[PDB]
RNA sequence: GCACCGCGCGCAGGGGGGCCGGCGCGGCAUCUGGGAAGACUCCUAAGGCGCAAGGGAAUACCCCGUGCGCCGGGGGUUG
């Protein structure tokens, strides 16, 4: 990712990052994607997934 | 013609989804000699953040990427024919402001934001266009707002009840459409189909059509048959009940799908008519309209 | 006892309880807006002891966005005395008369301001000092005056507009030069009143980047305003 | 609940305001001769409905929510006939609707009378409502601000002449109007008239007799003679 | 009220004015950089009582200036409370003496 | 036209008028132009509610320089009856102006409607 | 390729790189005419002058920045020579402006930025009288 | 540097990681607590509130029955 900033005490150095996304596609906000679903299961909860497992 | 060929597949990276996809198609241009040049095609996608993305399916890749200072984008649309080169789209979002990107001459710019609501907790979840002119977007706090796209106003707010089914007492407008002759078709959090008037804006119809929450809306293209597919994987055809006008029922229903139907869209020409139906169980259903 | 700063055309007046900031006057004997001026001669005078020669006015970073910046720590504001400065948002020429006694008689400031009434301001302000030509235009429509303005050095931008970084964009692509010079002051309850204004800042430092500026630096003005940030930056250099 | 409702005048219909605020208030219409539900009638406010009332001819109703907005609602088409405000109302507390000859496609009854929650009380002409459109935003043929607490009944004359609206809140806060000149009536209730905190009023159905019973519980009679 | 107005008046110019001179007396800067390589030459280039007395003096003085406006807005509040107290029909406005908070909601008619 | 800063949806109209009868029950209210002038000029001010059904509109246009001067919230709700009525006045009152204290439930409405107002502008 | 500049005072065209020709012109009242007359793009006569020749559209192209200027000026009958809107051209009328200090010992050696103050503060009275007062 | 017959320890800090546990900021369909709250609701009672004087004290807090006012209860036939 991106390299963390380093503060002196007063200012902040940073190094600018826009080298992720070139041509491909914008990554996807993972609070925003949860939230569609916190829309769609409101206080229903899931049936037991699978079959004779631990 | 029946054959469904799948052609292309353009993947995205890790942690990208797509959302919201969009055909833009200009009306048919003619030469000087008669001959039709018919509309470029441009398609443009939502990926749960603030950028739109504009693809290039020449070079199967991603063209054009324009995002603006607000929240992530949960439904967008283009603004219809009623102008000829300058055609618009209009995009809802999490908090609220309607924002409105230019599409001319090979662009994809963020022009500027009609509106937003007062209430920051209202997220805009489908939108879809009434005429040139008037946007019906679905929100989250049980409104579907009417505005108006030339001055940005707003035409009316209708409004829908609590669920009385659970708790949760907020219902959810997931998907709006409209019919040809006017009025407003909207299925929600209740598993209802609303029928809304066209000119006076207030509703019609409830018809209870499902028991979870209706996701996608299908509307006949020439206005005689509404598809409603919900989170109870289950699909509703409804047809205008005869007599009075404007009062439509449900003809039938069955479960075409293993999970929920998250969307659907139609086509009907060249001797087909055919709506698409894709889920979560990631095989596009084909019915015949 | 008046030192000239580090930025060239900035001076500074030091007692034993403030430090004020000023500029050299271009019409000695005459105030604008209501600001206090000092005088000070060159020394060599004692015998007579007046204060003839240079009047000082006093900058007030509270109603300038660019004396606020100054204050601030800017490390440099890319005008000097005999350069060409593009104001962007003129409001009633408080500020841009500042400008045009830094950048000197050599030096000419373009203000560009669209509201009537902050236009009949300035041009009555600008009527006195000749440095400066005044155009009541909308800044976001740059054809309308591209006869007026010529080439510039420094883009400064206090517009309260939305699209403010479009507005920059199509002035700075009509008359910025090659590497030039843009100090541009962001509103955050301008631009999206709901957001982190850390997150608003971002945002329009990345539509500047993308909109082929160069960001060097970005500082807050608060002390002096709230949630207002100053973005130094130059232009393709 | 089931506490609020009105009965047609030609009796075939009843509508009931559903207890749902939300936003927006509906009142389920139920046919009388078999106690069913036959339609719904659903408007957008902030609390719900403040008052209803069936048009004269018996078809339509006209529903004035809380936060100004009226609208009338046909039986008919089964969907809403159109939308206006009350002029400046901050929230609407009752309506009432009477008289004859008015328009034709609105049921027939000449005067709607809306009562907010300051306590002023707007007197409109329905043949003004009509621009089959409506005006959205009508003046009142007359606004009374005689009453300086919430207008809490209201009644027309099942003839059409008087309109009798009253306010519990205040002792002896209750004004008889003339239609349709629409002037208060100055010689009754008096400063001794024992009207109490009037909580309902009733006319006779010659109009010969006003009937005023207040929160102690005590029904007192007038007759009207003009 | 007319002149607690006017003292409120002058003490919030005097509260603006050294408010303004408090400040002119005495994350916020960020420099962006290419890359790890430039933002580390920069660090290179970084790593190559007067004022104590007049600053508290100044700040005492602007803590005493709003503890004034904050008594003259109080004052004034509690005059406009004694009005609607005082108002020739039934006013909302101000507590009673055991507590209870006045609201009466007729309309003045 | 020149009341740009408009209210138009009913619900942030429902909210500014509700605070306004709030406000004028706790005696925190500014009725007319010339005592919200007053109150805009002597800066105990907060937010200020003007009415675009001004028949000349020019009579309260002064208003929105002197806040662009002090930096306080204006908005133009519909009706002037309306903020008439919603104050309690039985007159049509074309400009309101609220204001704040130290500690209230009252002042917090008040900081989340200029908030809203922001999002309006 | 005939480009078209606007200054305050005159004209200029670097057909053949280097420039070609010019047209000037000084401190008068109908400066402002001419400015109206490129806020629409009339008919102008330091422009039917500069685009006057005898013998033929030779190559169909005039490089204007602006669409509606050129569309303007498609339409006058005068030569028939028809223009070319802005394709991006940024350089041109970049670099035009910022090295106009090698065109200024050619058409007027001089410094002629005290007219365009001029229509500078005429233009903005004018608006201000439009705005009147 | 300590042991040149050894691991390790005292210390400067360069980068990335387990993103383990806290902190901060932001949204959060619901749920919990508080304030506000609809005017049919509560508004403490058939009485209460305010202003200005007067008298007494646990002397920061309060209590009591004179003059002006503001409401309320009860009673109450087109004054």
């Amino acid at each position: 990712k991106n390299p963390k900033d380093k503060r002196v005490g007063s200012t902040a150095y940073r190094v600018v990052s826009n080298g992720g996304d070139p041509r491909l596609a914008p990554k996807a906000k993972k609070q925003s994607l949860n939230l569609k679903q916190a829309l769609l299961r409101r206080d229903r909860v899931a049936k037991p997934r699978g079959g004779f497992f631990v | 013609n029946g054959g469904w060929y799948q052609e292309v597949i353009i993947p995205g990276g890790k942690d990208r989804s797509v959302d919201g996809l969009v055909w833009v198609t200009d009306p048919d241009e003619e030469m000087a000699d008669g001959k039709i040049i018919h509309g470029k095609s441009r398609l443009f996608s939502i990926g749960y953040t603030t950028t739109i993305t504009e693809w290039d399916l020449e070079k199967a890749r991603a063209k054009k990427h324009a995002s603006g200072q607000h929240g992530e984008i949960w439904c967008f649309g283009v603004q219809p024919l009623p102008a000829a080169q300058n055609r618009k789209l209009v995009a809802g979002t999490v908090d609220g402001n309607l924002v409105l990107y230019s599409i001319e001459d090979g662009d994809l710019k963020f022009q500027k934001t009609l509106t937003r609501t007062p209430s920051k907790k209202t997220k805009f979840v489908s939108i879809a266009f009434q005429s040139h002119n008037i946007v019906i977007v679905g929100c989250s706090n049980s409104t579907i707002c009417a505005y108006d796209v030339r001055t940005g106003t707003m035409l009316r707010q209708m409004t829908l009840g609590t669920d009385l089914t659970g708790g949760s007492k907020n219902i959810i407008v997931w998907a709006v459409k409209c019919l040809p002759n006017g009025d407003i078709v909207s299925g929600d959090s209740t598993g209802q189909v609303c029928i809304w008037d066209g000119k006076t804006y207030t509703q019609a119809q409830r018809i209870q059509s499902h028991t979870q929450d209706v996701l996608c809306l299908s509307v006949s293209a020439d206005g005689s048959k509404i598809i409603s597919g919900g989170m109870d994987r289950r699909t509703a055809v409804y047809e205008p009940m005869a007599g009075q006008s404007g009062r439509w029922s449900k003809v039938f229903h069955r479960r075409y799908h293993q999970h929920d139907v998250k969307a659907m869209a139609s086509f009907e020409g060249k001797g087909m008519s055919v709506v698409v139906s894709g889920g979560s169980d990631a095989s596009p259903i084909v019915l015949p309209l | 006892i008046v030192e000239p700063h580090r930025h060239k055309g900035v001076f500074v007046a030091r007692g034993g309880k403030e430090d004020l900031l000023c500029t050299a006057n271009l019409v000695p004997g005459e105030s604008v807006y209501g600001e206090k001026r000092i005088s000070v001669e060159t020394p060599g005078s004692g015998p007579d002891a007046v204060a003839t020669k240079t009047e000082y006015r006093i900058w007030n970073p509270f109603r300038s966005k660019l004396a606020a910046g100054i204050l601030g720590g800017l490390e440099t504001i890319y005008m000097k005395p005999g350069s060409k400065v593009l104001y962007l948002g003129a409001a009633s020429g408080t500020s841009v008369s500042h400008v045009a006694d830094i950048v000197g008689p050599t030096g000419a400031v373009y203000a560009v301001e669209f509201s009537h009434r902050s236009g009949r301001d300035l041009i009555n302000m600008a009527t006195r000092r000749t440095n400066v030509i005044p155009i009541v235009e909308d800044a976001r429509k740059p054809m309308a005056y591209r006869m007026l303005v010529p080439m510039v050095d420094v883009i400064f931008a206090d517009v309260a507009q939305p699209d403010q970084a479009r507005i920059v964009g199509i002035n700075a692509r009509l008359f910025l030069k090659q590497g030039g010079g843009l100090l541009i002051s962001i509103k955050a309850s301008c631009i999206d009143s709901t957001a982190p204004p850390e997150q608003v800042f971002a945002s329009e430092v990345q539509k500047l980047r993308e909109d082929k500026f160069f960001p060097k630096e970005q500082l807050t003005l608060e002390p002096y305003e709230r949630d207002h940030a100053m973005v130094s930056c130059v232009y393709l250099q | 609940t089931m506490e609020r409702f009105r009965v047609s005048p030609c009796g075939r219909y009843m509508a009931l305001v559903a207890s749902d605020k939300k936003g927006g208030g509906m009142l389920n219409i139920i046919n009388v001769g078999t106690m069913q539900w036959i339609a719904q009638a659903r408007i957008d406010g902030r609390h719900g409905v403040a008052d209803f009332a069936w048009w004269s001819d018996g078809n339509g109703l006209t529903i004035a929510g809380r936060d100004g907005q009226v609208t009338e609602w046909s039986m008919i088409t089964r969907r809403t006939v159109g939308i206006w405000r009350d002029e400046g109302s901050i929230g609407g507390t009752v309506m009432a609707l009477g008289g004859r000859n008015g328009p034709a496609e609105l049921g027939g009854d000449r005067w709607v009378a809306i009562g907010s929650n300051s306590g002023i009380l707007n007197v409109y002409d329905r043949n003004d409502l009509i621009e089959i459109r409506i005006k959205k935003y009508p003046t009142p043929t007359r606004v009374f601000e005689q009453l300086t607490t919430s207008i809490s009944v209201v009644a027309f004359s099942p003839d059409g002449q008087l309109l009798a609206f009253g306010s519990q809140h205040k002792k002896d806060a209750l004004r008889l109007v003339h239609l349709p000149s629409c002037t208060v009536y100055r010689n009754w209730p008096t400063e001794q008239t024992p009207l109490g905190r009037v909580t309902a009023i009733a006319f006779s159905s010659k109009s010969d007799v006003l009937a005023v019973g207040n929160d102690v519980g005590r029904v007192r009679l007038w007759e009207i003679r003009g | 009220l007319g002149y607690v107005r006017t003292m409120r008046n002058i003490a919030a110019k005097e509260l603006k004015e050294l408010e303004e001179r408090y400040v002119l007396a005495g994350p916020k800067k960020i420099v962006f950089f290419e890359g790890v390589e430039e933002r580390q030459q920069a660090l290179e280039k970084q790593k190559a009582r007067r004022k104590q007395l007049v600053l508290e003096k100044l700040a005492r003085k602007v803590k005493a200036a709003r503890k004034k406006l904050k008594a003259l807005a109080d004052a004034e509040y509690e005059l406009e409370l004694q009005q609607a107290k005082m108002a020739k029909t039934a006013t909302s406005g101000g507590f009673t003496k055991s507590g209870r908070r006045i609201k009466v909601r007729e309309r003045k008619r | 036209s020149a009341a740009w800063p408009k209210a138009e949806d009913p619900a942030l109209v429902q909210e500014l008028l509700d605070c306004v009868q709030q406000a004028s029950h706790y005696r925190q209210l500014k009725k007319g132009a010339n005592e919200t002038t007053k109150s805009v000029n002597r800066g105990t001010s907060e937010l200020v509610i003007l009415a675009a059904d001004t028949q000349p509109l020019s009579i309260v246009l002064h208003i929105p320089l002197i806040c662009e001067e002090k930096n306080v919230p204006y908005v133009y709700v519909p009706s002037k009856v309306a903020l008439g009525r919603a104050c309690g006045v039985s007159r049509a009152v074309i400009a309101v102006s609220l204001t704040s204290n130290e500690a209230s439930d009252l002042n917090s409405k008040i900081r989340a409607l200029r908030d809203k107002v922001e999002r309006l502008a | 390729l005939f480009i078209l500049t606007e200054t305050s005072a005159g004209y200029a065209l670097f057909k053949a790189i280097k420039y070609k020709e010019f047209a000037k012109f000084d401190s008068a009242a109908i400066a402002v005419e001419e400015a109206s007359g490129i806020l629409e793009g009339k008919v102008t006569p330091k422009l039917a002058s500069l685009l006057n020749e005898l013998k033929d559209e030779k190559k169909v192209t005039l490089a204007v920045h602006d669409t509606k200027l050129s569309n303007s000026i498609t339409k006058l009958p005068g030569i028939n020579i028809k223009p070319i809107s802005g394709s991006m051209t940024d350089d041109l009328f970049r670099a035009i402006r910022q090295h106009l200090y090698n065109l200024i010992p050619g058409m007027e050696p001089s410094n002629f930025d005290e007219m365009n103050l001029g229509l500078a503060h005429s233009l903005s009275r004018h608006k201000l009288k439009f705005s009147p007062e």
